């Protein structure tokens, strides 16, 4: 609903959503091709389900 | 500044916090 909703807000105005109390798996976002950039860059990729 | 939400004489109800 974060990465997948209709419509976002502009860049100096943009939305802030905090996520807790779930379960973080991420693996959609490394195995769906529906990305054009994906990088991390303080924490590795692999290291977070 | 929330950081969770959750939403679901005759009687003795007691609670412990």
């Amino acid at each position: 609903e974060v990465f997948n909703a209709t419509r976002f807000a502009s860049v100096y105005a943009w939305n802030r959503k905090r996520i807790s109390n779930c379960v973080a798996d991420y693996s959609v976002l490394y195995n769906s091709a529906s990305f054009s950039t994906f990088k991390c860059y303080g924490v590795s990729p692999t290291k977070l389900n | 500044n929330c950081t969770f939400e959750y939403v679901s004489f005759k009687n003795l109800r007691e609670f412990v916090f």
